[PDB]
């Protein structure tokens, strides 16, 4: 009647590097967004003060 | 938007340069009559002497 489990499924140490890679460059995406979108208004602001 | 502030800038530059274009305008006509005057009176040797 079990419905066999498994328990825990482990990676080695080499593997879970690669696997986590994955999102942390999920994560730079934002911030790089981010401070594109900050420069954008700072030139804007300066080209105003150059007029 | 760098780009068309400046332009902007350019634009009003220009209105003020015509201006100014016309009032030396107006300064070099009314030099020109005095002096046509004076030469036209007097001689000219006077004018190379001062050349």
């Amino acid at each position: 009647v079990t419905r066999i489990e498994i328990r825990d499924v482990r990676p080695p140490a080499e593997l879970i590097s690669s696997m986590n890679a994955q999102m942390k460059a999920e994560r730079t995406k934002r911030a790089y967004i981010l401070e594109a979108e900050g420069i954008r208004q700072a030139e804007i602001l300066k080209a105003e003060g150059e007029k | 938007q760098s780009q068309i502030l400046k332009a902007e800038g350019e634009r009003q530059s220009a209105f003020l340069q015509a201006e100014a274009r016309e009032r030396s305008a107006e300064a070099e006509a009314r030099a020109t009559k005095m002096v046509s005057e004076a030469i036209a009176s007097g001689d000219i040797q006077a004018v190379n002497y001062f050349v």
